[PDB]
């Protein structure tokens, strides 16, 4: 089911009478970034999404530095 | 002694299963009606603009 493109996915659910290919331009989505091919849900495959922490550790250790006795 | 339906009338309904046979017929009515089933994932049920799904 996830292969269904999100624009049409709302039409197949009887939530709209206007198919996504019949939208008037005043209503469409205009993006500044490329819209590549649709990608389904990727479970059970190596392309599965992996969560990770986007924040650096809150403590920064000290860089070893030595100056000799004067 | 104060029952409207005579003894024979009550016995015929009792012995011949009058209500069960009526119960069977009404079930058979539904056999000639269109089932409500839809075919997922080839079709989806309705959704509303207020539907709460994936964040
Ligand atoms: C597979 C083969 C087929 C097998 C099934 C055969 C089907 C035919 C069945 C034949 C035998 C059934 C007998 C039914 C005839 C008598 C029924 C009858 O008259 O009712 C009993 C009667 C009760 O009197 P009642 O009607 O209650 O009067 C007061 C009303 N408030 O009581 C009486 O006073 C009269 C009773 C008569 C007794 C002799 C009979
Ligand atoms: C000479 C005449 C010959 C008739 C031959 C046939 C007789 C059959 C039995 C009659 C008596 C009877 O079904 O009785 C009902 C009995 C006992 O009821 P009770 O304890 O007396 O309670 C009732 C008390 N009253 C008198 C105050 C009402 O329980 C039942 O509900 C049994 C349910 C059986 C369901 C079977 C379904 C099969 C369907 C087949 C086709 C699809």
């Amino acid at each position: 089911m996830s292969e269904v493109e999100p624009g049409w996915h709302y039409w197949l659910a009887y939530g709209t009478d206007v198919p996504p290919n019949q939208l008037k331009p005043e209503e469409k989505s205009v993006r500044a970034y490329p819209v590549k091919k649709h990608v389904p849900n990727l479970t059970y495959t190596d392309g599965a999404y992996v969560p990770y922490n986007t924040a650096r550790p809150k403590c920064a250790t000290w860089d070893p530095k030595v100056t000799e006795r004067p | 002694e104060e029952s409207s339906e005579s003894a024979l009338s009550k016995a015929t309904k009792w012995y011949l299963l009058s209500e069960i046979f009526r119960g069977l017929y009404i079930t058979l009515e539904m056999y000639f009606r269109a089932p409500y089933t839809i075919y997922y994932p080839f079709e989806k049920g309705p959704v509303s603009p207020r539907f709460r799904g994936e964040h």
